[PDB]
């Protein structure tokens, strides 16, 4: 039930890593959004700018951690910023999710439902998402916020930040409660998410694969290559988030299926790597996102004569 | 006539079209006819493709997603002008025959045979806050040099003129379009009984719609509001096929219902976009450019034999529908434009100067003589220019419109002709009935320059009134009731008459639009209302000056396909002194 | 009760400068840069800089709560000392830099135009942030944290085992903190003084003969005048006029019935020298329009 032995010294590093890597792109895309706003004008921006600054606060809290880890998993700070950035850090979890999602359904609207998209106003409606979008975010990973607390000492003097479920959870229930809040987490983290995503990059591609069908040649290449974006986009997705899914369930499942300890300290072992995998998502989404939104890249860098007149003879 | 005619960037390629607006008889449309004018020399070898594209546009900024183009075409045809072999087999149209004698070893006749079955060309609400081309059905013919259809298309040497699709009213008139419902609800009386019925089936376009409601609340149940709402259905079956809807003329009446009782009223809505700018999705009728048009005209599907077309289907209904303490009923009636006689002017007619230079002032000639009075503009108008007959004190009347057509109801004693700017009227014989100065207009342009008065020797109605002299620099507010004109279908031209001198246009509103156009030299002070409750023409007045003294006529106008100034009120007299 | 009493005046001023500096951070974002000019960018940066003064404060809030405790976390407590003394220099700083280009702009550049472009004031703000932040550099290294007592109080004082030497610790310290207090408030002060004593004597020369105007606009230059001085005096000098005098004590021998004084004290002047950057977003918007 230890964890690895190269771990307490390589997931700081890797913690730290992702630190440096997601704020330089996400304080980056944040200033750029901010200062291209009124040129871009576009529902997806606000987007694009909450997933920014859910990767920003998804990162900036990590720093602390890398160092609790480097001090043998024992949290220096205050209980309080133990809180603050165990919630910042599920908040922003949540939300790098939900923006990717409502970018798909702002998507979804501008390719495979045109008319829908342009009677819409997209402005209203992409600010009105995006309040839900956060406020949904806040409210649904508000348990954290007491959940996570520092203490058991264990005769060792560590003050370990952990997820505290003894103040809500009862000591038979403390099963019980633990699970229906990881469930809750995982559910409303990918569950719904990621089966709205599914269905949304499916109609999306048969969509843009339909409408390239023809025309020419060339619009079979760059069919394909709008079907290679949104491959690598969602297969992105799949390989940063579903290791950190499948480990919580592994996790809970050890506790009824009682998985060997072998293979639990396995995922013990794996699981800070999952971590950081998932943080790969916010790492990634700078480039993922922003650089393929031309003006991004923008900002951070014949005529048809005049209808005449003649008149006949009769 | 006067036909159309669009030159490449280049100019090699003139397309003559005679009529940018093709009517669209529902078994089968009229030939989009035309000649494409090409020079031999520089086509060495190649050929001239005439191509007819109904594009269907629904995302704003095609490729917006960074590939994804945003435009369909509903149909499409090509016709290869050159060079032309029997296996065209194509008879010359009056207008094709007509155009290749006017050129010369350029005549290239295209036809295009469009099918019966395709949506009106209606755009969409480009949406005030949204940029972009509207998202909506739009056709084009364009003349490309080429010598393979899939060869590159070059835009320094094609063409390319907008054409309209637009479908006129039937002259057989349709049936009441009537409808009734009744429903129950927690009282076991009487269901509501609920009957809408309209004036017909066929209303031109801005004319008043008469919803005529009756209800009968025998149950306890009570209505608290009445609403009468003609909604714009736009059938886009692209792609995923769905109704949407967006209210066009909305009237919500507080009129209520008590139990046991029976309730009728005949409500009176009237289209009109001005109030309807912001609702995006809203349906607009065939623009060449960004220019103002008309809410939609309904489709006129075959009768019968729809098979959900492809595009924006067009329909209109009035929803009739009453709160109770929500009983609805529709009535499917058709708002499309009248066939007007001559090609209508898509341009905003008088839109946003001219001198008009006319001549002799003065000339004496007996009965029954030859005489011509002429006239000059200093830019171009283009035949939309009229005329207008004032005998000493009395309304001028339109005689000539269009520079051609003779106005119904007046003698072809009198006949236009336009030659570049001089625009002339020419008498057969002056008749007694000459005692009259013949004035000249033109409504190009907002600046409505009147002709400067031509005095010939020969050796329903607006009542306006509400005038008052003697004020030095005072207000006022002359008053023009219009007995049979609605203002939401017609266009008000305040004009004034100063002393022996041609009149100089005031002030002209427009309902259905909403601008109005104040005259250059009388600006802040001269303003125009016209109430619609009572079709009254309010010119409101204010800080007169001495020559702002004259006789004021109050105008009449058909707000779609602006005419002339036809019928005209008595005149008022105003005088600026002590 | 002091040391309970204190605290909440932090929360007031936590809470006041969070709603000032936030709409004056907000308004001065909203203008564009065609706006925006060297006046525009330094009273952002003073802005700024008032707001991180505040918003780093709860954690010393809290700190006087538990009577100068410090429970959250070692290291923080040395980032939130430099941010306080970073954020206060600058701000100090950056109203002497607004004064001095008010001075060098109003009747300066007719006379004599020798002077940096607007556009490089930027250059000038970030040369001034940098000047804050190495002259705040000690602070934070001297800051680490301990109990101090049997107890667990922990809390940062400024430690000098760096010196490695008990009795250069007085002299280092000393040196230190007079160097660090003169460059906050004597050169500040003493540059935004001499402008204002500058612009005094032109408007003396200039407002002799009497216009239409000339009594309402002399009152309200007397008010922007007064109230520009007495927004520093009554905020900043008590302060390093107390840090002056704790410093020089020892070397004066002040009896303890001061030096005890001068620790009362110095809770309550560290407040009322807060309230100034939470005071500073309103004065300069009521005179905003005055001073153009
Ligand atoms: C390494 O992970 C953490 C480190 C530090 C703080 C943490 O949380 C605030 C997290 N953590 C947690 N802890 S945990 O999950 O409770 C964990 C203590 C334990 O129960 C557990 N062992 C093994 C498995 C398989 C599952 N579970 N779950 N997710 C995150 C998380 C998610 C995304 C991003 C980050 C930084 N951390
Ligand atoms: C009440 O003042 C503090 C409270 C909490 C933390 C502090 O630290 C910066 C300050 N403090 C301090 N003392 S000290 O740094 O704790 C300490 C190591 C030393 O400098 C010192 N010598 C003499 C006296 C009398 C006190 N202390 N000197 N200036 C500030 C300061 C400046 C600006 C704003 C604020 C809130 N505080």
């Amino acid at each position: 039930y230890t964890d690895w032995k190269s771990s307490g010294a390589l997931i700081p590093a890797i913690y730290m890593l992702v630190f440096l890597l997601g704020t330089t792109g996400n304080g980056l895309v944040l200033w750029t959004v901010f200062r291209s706003s009124r040129e871009k004008r576009r529902s997806a921006d606000i987007f694009i700018a909450s997933l920014a600054v859910a990767d920003l606060t998804f990162v900036v809290t990590l720093p602390l951690w890398a160092t609790y880890t480097y001090r043998d998993y024992d949290w220096p700070f205050g209980t309080f910023f133990c809180k603050l950035s165990s919630y910042l850090i599920f908040v922003n979890m949540y939300a790098s999710v939900f923006c990717l999602t409502g970018l798909s359904f702002d998507r979804y609207l501008a390719i495979v439902r045109p008319v829908a998209n342009a009677r819409l106003r997209l402005r209203v409606s992409g600010a009105v998402a995006t309040a839900v979008l956060w406020v949904l975010a806040a409210l649904l990973a508000m348990p954290v916020m007491v959940l996570r607390t520092t203490g058991d000492l264990e005769n060792t003097t560590k003050v370990q930040c952990y997820m505290d479920y003894s103040m809500v959870a009862t000591v038979s229930s403390e099963w019980a409660w633990e699970v229906g809040l990881g469930v809750s987490s995982t559910t409303v983290g990918f569950v719904v998410p990621f089966t709205i995503m599914l269905t949304c990059y499916f109609f999306i591609a048969q969509t843009i694969a339909g409408h390239f069908r023809k025309e020419r040649i060339e619009g079979l290449r760059k069919r394909r290559r709008l079907l290679s974006i949104i491959v690598v986009l969602v297969v992105t997705f799949a390989l940063c988030w579903m290791p950190y899914h499948l480990v919580k369930t592994l996790y809970m499942l050890g506790s009824l299926l009682h998985w060997p300890c072998d293979f639990d300290l396995f995922l013990m072992n794996i699981f800070p790597y999952c971590t950081c995998i998932s943080y790969v998502n916010s790492c990634l989404n700078p480039f993922l996102y922003a650089f393929f939104d031309p003006r991004f890249r923008q900002a951070c860098t014949d005529e048809s004569c005049t209808t005449a007149s003649s008149s006949l003879a009769k | 006539t006067r036909v159309f005619k669009k030159a490449s960037p280049n100019g090699k390629l003139t397309v003559y079209l005679g009529k940018r607006d093709f009517v669209d008889h529902i078994d089968l449309v009229e030939p989009v006819d035309g000649v494409v004018l090409v020079d031999p020399e520089y086509l060495k070898e190649r050929r001239v493709y005439v191509t007819l594209t109904a594009a269907f546009r629904y995302g704003r900024e095609d490729l917006d997603v960074l590939g994804l183009t945003f435009r369909k075409d509903l149909f499409v045809a090509n016709v290869q002008s050159f060079p032309p072999a029997p296996e065209d087999k194509k008879p010359l149209t009056r207008l094709q025959e007509r155009l290749i004698k006017k050129l010369g070893e350029h005549a290239y006749p295209f036809t295009f045979e469009i099918p019966p079955n395709l949506p009106s060309s209606v755009t969409l609400q480009p949406g005030p806050e949204d940029t972009g081309k509207a998202i909506g059905v739009d056709y084009e013919v364009k003349a490309f040099v080429a010598e393979n259809l899939e060869e590159k298309i070059h835009k320094r040497n094609s063409v390319r003129l907008v054409i309209e699709k637009v479908q006129y009213a039937p002259e057989r008139p349709g049936p009441q379009p009537t409808a009734e419902t009744t429903r129950q609800f927690l009282m076991s009386d009487k269901p509501l009984h609920l009957e809408a019925s309209l004036d017909k089936e066929i209303y031109y376009h801005g004319e008043p719609i008469s919803v005529n409601v009756h209800v009968t609340n025998n149950t306890n149940k009570t209505v608290k509001k009445i609403k009468i709402s003609v909604r714009q259905y736009a059938d886009i079956v692209l792609f995923n096929t769905a109704q949407y809807k967006v209210p066009v003329a909305m009237e919500e009446a507080d009129d209520t219902v008590a139990p046991s009782s029976t309730f009728s009223k005949v409500y009176t809505l009237t289209p009109f976009l001005a109030n309807n700018r912001e609702k995006r999705g809203l349906a607009l009728d065939g623009k060449l450019k960004h220019e103002d048009t008309n809410l939609a005209s309904s489709t006129l599907l075959r009768e019968g034999a729809n098979r959900e077309i492809l595009g924006i289907i067009v329909s209109y209904k009035v929803k009739v529908k009453l709160v109770v303490s929500d009983v609805a009923v529709e009535l499917p009636f058709t708002l499309m434009h009248p066939k007007p006689k001559e090609e209508p002017p898509h341009r905003e007619v008088p839109e946003h100067d001219i001198q008009m230079t006319q001549s002799p002032s003065s000339l004496s000639a007996s009965v029954g003589d030859r005489v011509t009075i002429t006239c000059r503009a200093s830019q171009s108008v283009s035949s939309a220019v009229a005329w207008y007959q004032q005998k000493p004190g009395k309304a001028p009347k339109l005689l000539i419109y269009s520079a051609s057509s003779l106005y119904s109801g007046v003698p072809s004693r009198f006949s236009g002709s336009r030659s570049g700017t001089d625009f002339t009227l020419t008498i057969s014989s002056l008749q007694p009935e000459d005692f009259a100065t013949y004035y000249c207009q033109q409504y190009k342009y907002v600046p409505v320059t009147f002709g400067q008065g031509t005095k010939v020797e020969i050796k329903v109605q607006l009542v306006e009134s509400g005038g008052g002299l003697v004020q030095p620099g005072g207000s006022l507010r002359l008053s023009c009731a219009a007995s049979g004109f609605n203002v939401y279908s017609s266009s008000i031209h305040w004009v004034r008459q100063a002393p022996g001198k041609g009149l100089e246009w005031v002030a002209s509103i427009s309902s259905y639009y909403g601008y109005t156009y104040y005259a250059d030299s009388v600006k802040g002070r001269f303003t125009i209302s016209a109430d619609t409750s009572k079709n009254t023409a309010y010119l409101q007045m204010n800080s007169l000056r001495a020559e702002d003294t004259a006789v004021y006529y109050c105008a009449r106008s058909r707000q779609f396909w602006y005419s002339g100034l036809d019928y005209w009120g008595q005149g008022t007299l105003v005088t600026v002194s002590s």
